[PDB]
């Protein structure tokens, strides 16, 4: 019995994901692993339970297949052939935020990531670029995290207040039906080969900061509780956004963090809210222009206004990242 | 061209002839004040017509106090009518059907309403008479 | 055979074929019930919508009274008569086995509550309105099953299930004696999607010390996935009694089998104004037209809000703009802009702070009153259900009061962990929950109305706003306004304040004479929220110019401000200007509204200290400066003292001075122009 | 007896129609079953005096409501329907016995074991269970107050909330319990329950009350006519403590207190008097808090460190019968109408001092924990006694520096007395002679009977004036209050309401 949940990139914002039960028979077992994207092509059946009528949908699989067309593959080579392909991607990252060109280069590099390779079967060098968003709040810091959840293929948004010790890593919980010690995944477990989004990194407990540092080096979370010794994997780009910003004080005193925590992050973005009359006029005009525009002729006019404000569309940028990652 | 209260004319910034216009403002105490009292009658005459089709389309006979009936009208029309406006609805309906709604005052400031048979055909014919009397 | 049941079914068939509402735009006799059946054939629907007001207008309401009194007894009769009308018109809607059609009644008169649920109303059509807290999944239900025996091999079709797996006791074949062996046929059984929704009381109904009651509402038909947690919906159904299957003295449980869900928070951007204008009475539109035509509507709505508190007109101005809010615009990438305005009440204790918070809760819909003295009670909590066993999500204070104003008291006495979840919902208006394997995002588009206290009792003017309050830096930057109420010991302020308390305690409700009643204010607030003002080209240059002048006062180093001007101060002026234009029913942001919001924002930023009404002196001074300055631009002659009083004689036509009060305003104009002569504002040549 | 009263009231109703000769429907009145609700009897036996011989006897109970349970449906008329000919029947339940029909009543059917019981078409009755707690005024010292189960029927449900003083005067019935849920055996013990008949609070409304005696009202007006009322009541409230005339004059007004002018469109104003005692300890400070609790029927006595922010509000307890999350009242909720005595007010935590800010202003306790955001009402006066840090009020130190109380907490009080322990030879000599006279004779023979009022007469003078006497501020009295408020500031709004 495998419990399949909806993908994080298809769930609409403001709703809760659903999950059903999948039954694997014959040689279909030991195929789907906890942390992969498969295509269950089974029959939608139903079962009657005695407890389902007094307290107040099983899919029998038949074939499992783990996870663009030919016209979209030829268009990627034509766009990337230009000399300004790098500048076009940076300008397309987060089109709802004006300015802040230094922060868009770190988010775009963290989405693609590096090439991990083992060293003669001994060490495993990571490739996920860790970006730590630091600076004064008000510069659309939290708006960048919401953009990755709607563009990346696997992004799990989390926080620092609600997510405790088991909110990020795995846990050993008891099943209320089978009365057995099951294993429930967390934020770092359900985001394998994806992007990790954590909000408010400074307002975190001491028990949760040590579990993150242990997964940023070996890319594995070893949890041995209730006699269940399991060593799960966790390979993702942790993109946090904490809050202190005194310019006279260094980063070790402004941010409430330690030394090994700041050393694991690759790029350290620092935002300084300065006073400039030229930057305030350009920022105020983009806000009003983005709020005015907020049956076939009416739909075509709305799509043309959105493509003019981004200038590369958003639908083409999503498939361009996953094409150069596998 | 329907009712649309949205125009740019509002807040447009920039002898003894106008003094005579201020003398005519004293006549508003019997004209503008009388029109304000008639405006509340328009929001009570047509408002009590649908109220009789709401309470009588439910329970009947059992006694109902003024405090219990006022909280049921506001809760059923909040999607409004205040607590003070709900008391005038039951008071105006007594003059239309005095033989169907019985009002018995209690020594202490309490009114209990009671109805036996509420006919919709009899109230529909009496609603057009009360609406035409206020228009004259 | 039921004699009374057959009479209701015969009258229900004629109601769906003879009733017709005349259209007011075309004037043609169009049948709404006949056209609804034809619309269900294209979209392949199995749920009809019948209004209760149309049933009472036929046969003097004789048919609507028999259904509203005994709904469970006439339930199979109403479904049988509906299938006969569909078969006569479009018979293709029966073949899928016959489809199960359900009737969903909407627009009901009386709307009962949860505390009014009694045993005498079991089996009658009611209407319960509450807030949705917990919801189950989409699971099928065994309605009309088919049992096939193993001996006689007879297919017993049309087997109803009364909330229990009932089996037939006898086989239709007389040559068989089987009373136990029965096999369920899934290919010949009718399944229906049922869902149990646990509702609770409304967020606006906050009585005294009571216990929150819950009701298990069962939805059937097309009502699945229609009651989202956190939104107050209007349910409609019958009160059923579900027994205990695990105990099979028989314990029973009170349930509510609903058939239609009406969302109150939900109800083309131009169609939002025609619905609210048509749902009210004819006299309600006439009362709203005279208010917009009034040139002094911004001054009357301020005095009408909180009449028990005297003075403090600056703090009362932000309450009107907070109830309306801004325009929630969406970007082209999917980001949602915050349109709400958060105001914090900072000042000395015992300054009518509890009166302002209790007035917003007991007036604005969907408002939860809480205090600072937990972390789960504000946002949400993950509590496992004791019946089902799975982990559920429990709504808190920021979820039940959606699209409203959340009043929080004692913000400085909050913990560090409890303040981290508050700042998270003050940016994207969303709450991220990641616990017990549940990774879902819940919206929180509320308005936080804090009321903290300064550290030390009295507000120290020698310190800043950050050092005087026990709050962090990112949380203090979320509020757009900071009304500082200073407890000044004045002889004129304490005299007028003590007179209002004595008059309020003696006359009770007789001393309160507001310009607008409570029912008239609720209709203007909900109507002004549908308006969306658009910034014009002339108003765009005034907002940028006003932002540069305010930022120059903080960079000069002379006036030590209590808070550094950041980027949020620029976006706060846009949200405040939209709320002012909404109160005047204007779809265009005039440049005059920016100057009004700029004065309120400057009064909230108090710098760190290192006979004639004051409201009338500023109005008479602002009008006398622009009039004289216009002479130099136009190129006239001069302006004597006689023409000064004559200038206000034509502009103040709505003063209502008559004859006695008119001469008093003329003498006051001579005293106003006399103070400007002694001061360094105006001058006289001869 | 009640069954006889239900029939005699029916024949008297028909006699009133014939004597009046009215044109009303006589069938609609005779079919209505009238019920009699007797209350306020003479047998006011408590829960501890429930003798076994009082089976099925109407005994009046004077307790307090603890919790509230939802309405439980009770079947009254069963509904049966055949499975072959579909013959609907209606069989009433007699003495809790559902006599199911063995055969069908139809002649064409007549099949044994063919009737189906439909619970969805039965006439259910309202039944509510209310847990009543014993009154602490009748519980002896050294014993814990027990509880009892109540059964409310008819239309009297949803009329008793948690923290309300009612008077249950119903029969004392009993139902047997089963030893097993699957067997038909019964235990030797019988579960006792009181069937509620009438609810008199201490639906419908009380028309009048007949408390105390009219002969005692003549003695009440006799003392009111005397000019020495402010001095006679000040000495009788504490005859064991010498001096402290200015302190006892404030506590006397706290028991009475101003009226509660409730407003419909205005906010609720707190009319209680919050008195805070300060100064050096060992000055008869703890003895005052022990005397007001014995006079007030709903007064409590708590300590500083002994009660945190959970014991004073409402601790989330659990029932030992249903194992459900219940809500029990605290020290500030059980005292709905009395004076709360708190010892060691300066030794409280920071989480407890923040909760009292809302009780001394709006008299409401809003708790939002575990997803339960409810507002509890707590309208009562707070009578505490503060203490300095080093247990010695230094004359060369300010009041805000000697006591660790928050400045906002000091402004919320009404009377901040400072009882100091000054060394005086003329004061210590007279104080020692007064305390020695109380130990020599058990009764004050030197003091006349017209100088010290008993405890029974003092409680009847406060409860009578707080239910009928309502002073109204006139124009002459309101003018002096404004002038006195301006002069005090020339030397907050909380001092004006005090």
């Amino acid at each position: 019995r495998v419990t399949l949940q909806e993908a994080p990139g298809t769930v609409p914002p403001g709703r809760l994901p659903r999950h059903r039960e999948v039954i694997l028979l014959a040689d279909l077992v030991d195929v789907s692993k906890p942390g992969e994207e498969v295509e269950v092509t089974g029959i939608y059946k139903n079962n009657y339970d005695g407890n389902l009528n007094a307290k107040n949908t099983i899919i029998e699989a038949n074939s499992i297949k783990r996870r663009w067309t030919e016209e979209e593959e030829r268009e990627f080579r034509k766009i990337s052939r230009d000399r300004g392909i790098i500048d076009k991607i940076i300008s397309s990252m987060a089109p709802s935020i004006y300015g802040h060109r230094d922060i868009k280069t770190a988010v775009a590099c963290s989405l693609f990531g590096g090439v991990p390779k083992n060293v003669n079967g001994k060490h495993s060098i990571r490739g996920d670029i860790n970006v730590l968003l630091l600076g004064d709040p008000g510069t659309a810091k939290s708006q960048i995290l919401k953009y990755v959840e709607k563009t990346a293929h696997r992004a799990v948004f989390a926080t620092g207040q609600g997510a405790s010790a088991v909110g990020l890593t795995a846990s050993v919980r008891k099943d209320p039906i089978t009365k057995e010690w099951t294993l429930e995944g967390g934020a770092l477990v359900l985001a394998d080969k994806g992007v990790c989004l954590i909000d408010e990194f400074d307002k975190m407990n001491d028990q949760d900061r040590t579990s993150i540092h242990e997964a940023m080096e070996q890319q594995s979370i070893s949890i041995s509780k209730a006699g269940i010794v399991t060593t799960l994997q966790a390979r993702c780009s942790i993109i946090a956004a904490a809050n202190p910003y005194n310019s006279t004080l260094p980063l070790a005193q402004n941010v409430s963090l330690t030394e090994p925590i700041l050393s694991r992050f690759d790029i350290l973005c620092v935002v300084r809210d300065l006073v400039d009359e030229e930057a305030d006029e350009r920022l105020a005009t983009f806000v009003v222009d983005s709020h005015v525009r907020s049956q076939l002729n009416a739909r075509q006019r709305r799509l043309q206004r959105q493509r003019k404000k981004e200038e590369i569309p958003q639908e083409l940028l999503m498939k361009y990242i996953h094409y150069a990652r596998t | 061209n329907s009712r649309y209260l949205a125009n740019s004319k509002e807040n447009f910034m920039y002898q003894a002839n106008l003094m005579d216009r201020l003398r005519e403002r004293e006549r508003r105490s019997a004209a503008l004040l009388s029109q304000r009292q008639k405006r509340y009658q328009q929001f009570l005459a047509m408002k009590m017509t649908q109220v009789f089709d709401i309470l009588f389309s439910l329970t009947r006979g059992q006694p109902y106090t003024e405090t219990y009936l006022s909280s049921l009208i506001v809760d059923s029309l909040q999607d409004p009518i205040g607590t003070k406006e709900a008391s005038e609805i039951l008071a105006g309906l007594q003059g239309i059907l005095p033989m169907d709604i019985s009002v018995h005052q209690v020594d202490g400031g309490l009114k209990v309403y009671r109805w036996n048979s509420l006919d919709k055909n009899r109230f529909s014919k009496l609603l057009q008479i009360h609406k035409s009397k206020q228009q004259d | 055979d039921d004699v009374t049941g057959e009479k209701v079914r015969e009258a229900f068939e004629q109601f769906l074929e003879d009733f017709s509402v005349q259209s007011t735009d075309t004037g043609e006799v169009e049948k709404v019930y006949r056209a609804q059946i034809e619309f269900m054939k294209i979209y392949d629907l199995n749920t009809i919508y019948i209004d209760y007001q149309h049933l009472s207008m036929r046969e003097n309401g004789a048919l609507a009274m028999a259904i509203s009194e005994q709904y469970y007894r006439f339930l199979p009769f109403l479904q049988k008569g509906l299938r006969r009308v569909v078969r006569k018109y479009a018979p293709e809607l029966l073949n899928t086995t016959e489809r199960v059609f359900q009737i969903s009644f909407f627009n009901l008169p009386t709307v009962h509550r949860i505390r009014d649920i009694r045993s005498e109303k079991i089996g009658s059509l009611l209407s319960i309105s509450g807030t949705v807290t917990r919801t189950s999944e989409v699971r099928p239900e065994l309605y009309k099953a088919s049992f096939t025996c193993d001996m006689c091999r007879a297919i017993v079709d049309n087997v109803e299930q009364s909330f229990k797996y009932t089996e037939p006791t006898f086989c239709p074949n007389p040559s068989c004696e089987n009373r136990a062996f029965w096999t369920l046929n899934v290919t010949r059984s009718r399944f229906l999607d049922w869902q149990k929704v646990r509702i609770q009381e409304n967020a606006n109904e906050i009585p005294t010390g009571s216990m929150p009651r819950t009701l298990d509402v069962i939805l059937r038909g097309d009502s699945v996935e229609r009651a989202k947690p956190g939104d107050r919906c209007k349910f409609t159904g019958v009160e059923i009694v579900v027994p205990d299957v695990t105990q099979l003295d028989l314990t029973y449980k009170i349930s509510f089998l609903a058939c239609h869900v009406i969302s109150i928070g939900s109800n083309d951007n131009e169609r939002d104004q025609e619905v609210f204008l048509n749902s009210l009475s004819s006299d309600e539109i006439n009362e709203l037209k005279e208010m917009v035509k009034d040139e002094h509507i911004y001054d009357k709505l301020v005095r009408s809000i909180a009449p028990a508190v005297f003075g403090h007109e600056a703090v009362k101005k932000g309450i009107l703009l907070q109830m309306l809010g801004g325009v929630h615009k969406s970007t082209v990438e999917g980001i949602k802009l915050r349109g709400d305005i958060n105001i914090c009440v900072v000042g000395d204790p015992s300054t009518s702070k509890s009166q302002f918070l209790k007035y917003v809760v007991g007036f604005a819909p969907r408002s939860v009153y809480t205090s600072g003295k937990s972390a789960a009670g504000l946002t949400a909590a993950v509590v496992r259900d004791e019946e089902g066993g799975d982990y559920t999500i429990e709504a808190g204070a920021l979820m039940l009061a959606d699209n409203g104003i959340c009043c929080i008291d004692e913000f400085d006495k909050m913990d560090i962990s409890d303040q981290v979840a508050i700042h998270e919902a003050m940016e994207q208006q969303t709450i991220s929950i990641a616990k017990a394997g549940i990774h879902a995002t819940l919206n929180a588009r509320t308005s936080i109305l804090a009321a903290a206290n300064p550290v030390g009792g009295r507000y120290n003017r020698k310190l800043s706003l950050r050092g005087n309050l026990n709050m962090t830096a990112p949380i203090m930057s979320r509020f757009d306004l900071f009304f500082v109420i200073l407890d000044d010991c004045n002889e004129k302020i304490d005299t007028e304040l003590a007179s209002h308390i004595v008059d309020l305690h003696m006359k009770r409700d007789e001393a309160i004479e507001p310009p607008f009643s409570a029912e008239q204010l609720r209709r203007y607030i909900k109507y002004a929220r549908t308006f969306k003002p658009i910034l014009t080209k002339e108003a765009r240059s005034y907002l940028v110019e006003k932002y540069k002048e305010l930022r120059k006062d903080d960079a000069q180093g002379f006036s030590r401000s209590s808070y550094r001007i950041t980027v949020r101060q620029l976006e706060s002026m846009i949200r405040l200007s939209e709320a002012i234009a909404r109160a005047n029913c204007v779809d265009e942001i005039t440049p005059s509204f920016i100057a009004e919001a700029y004065d309120l924002l400057r009064q909230s930023i108090i710098r760190v200290d290192v006979t004639v009404t004051y409201d009338k002196y500023v109005s008479m001074m602002n009008m006398i400066v622009r009039k004289i300055a216009e002479v130099d631009r136009e190129g006239a002659e001069e302006l004597t003292a006689v023409d000064i009083v004559d200038w206000y004689l034509l502009q103040k036509e709505n003063d209502l001075g008559s004859l006695a009060e008119y001469w008093e305003e003329r003498r006051l104009a001579f005293k106003v122009i006399k103070r400007l002569v002694k001061d360094r504002i105006l001058m006289e040549i001869h | 007896v009640i069954s006889i009263m239900d029939q005699t009231i029916k024949d008297c109703m028909v006699s009133l129609i014939v004597d009046n000769n009215l044109d009303y429907d006589l069938d609609e009145i005779e079919t209505k079953f009238y019920k009699v609700r007797p209350y306020n009897v003479g047998s006011c036996k408590g829960m501890r005096e429930l003798n076994p011989n009082d089976i099925d006897k109407l005994i009046n109970l004077k307790g307090l409501v603890l919790r509230s349970t939802p309405v439980i449906p009770d079947m009254k008329v069963a509904f049966f329907k055949c499975n072959v000919c579909d013959h609907t029947m209606a069989v009433e339940i007699d003495r809790g016995v559902i006599q199911e029909p063995a055969r069908c009543e139809r002649i064409d059917c007549n099949e044994p074991n063919s009737m189906s019981l439909i619970h969805n078409r039965c006439s259910f009755a309202d039944k509510q269970v209310i847990k009543l707690q014993e009154t602490p005024d009748f519980v002896p010292d050294g014993q814990t107050p027990h509880s009892i189960s109540l059964c409310v029927y008819d239309e009297l449900v949803d009329s008793c909330r948690a923290g309300d003083r009612i008077e249950v005067t119903g029969t004392f019935r009993s139902i047997p319990i089963r030893a097993n849920s699957r067997q038909r055996v019964l235990k030797s013990l019988y579960k006792t329950y009181v069937d509620v008949v009438h609810v008199k609070k201490v639906h419908n409304e009380v028309e009048e009350v007949r408390q105390i005696t009219d002969q005692d009202l003549a003695k009440i007006r006799e003392v009111a006519a005397r000019e020495d009322l402010y001095s006679l009541l000040a000495r009788s409230i504490a005859p064991s403590i010498y001096e402290l005339e200015d302190v006892k004059k404030g506590i006397l007004l706290q028991l009475f207190g101003g009226t509660n002018k409730t407003f419909t469109k205005g906010g609720r104003y707190r009319g209680d008097i919050n008195i805070l005692l300060c100064g050096d300890p060992s000055t008869s400070k703890s003895q005052i808090l022990q005397y007001v609790h014995k006079i007030t029927p709903r007064g409590v006595y708590t300590s500083g460190k002994g009660s945190s922010a959970v014991g004073l509000t409402a601790y989330i307890t659990r029932d030992v019968d249903t194992k459900q999350l219940v809500l029990e009242s605290g020290a500030l909720v059980l005292s709905d109408g009395g004076v709360c005595c708190i010892d060691e007010f300066d030794k409280m935590s920071d989480s407890t001092r923040s909760v009292l800010h809302e009780v001394m202003e709006q008299q409401t306790i809003s708790i939002a924990k575990a997803g339960i955001i409810t507002t509890l009402n707590a309208r009562s006066s707070i009578l505490a006694s503060a203490n300095p840090i080093g247990s010695r009020y230094n004359p060369n130190l300010p009041v805000t520096e000697n006591i660790d109380l928050p400045p906002p907490l000091l402004s919320r009080f009404d009377l901040v007395y400072l009882v100091l322990d000054k060394v005086d030879e003329k004061n210590d000599r007279e104080l020692a002679k007064h305390l020695t006279n109380l130990y020599l004779e058990d009764k004050p023979e030197h003091i006349s009977q017209d100088d010290v009022l008993p405890v029974e007469f003092l409680t009847m003078y406060i409860s009578y004036a707080k239910e009928h006497i309502h002073p109204i501020i006139t124009e002459a009295a309101k003018t002096e209050l404004v002038r006195a408020y301006v002069g005090m500031r020339k030397m907050t709004t909380r001092q004006l309401e005090s």
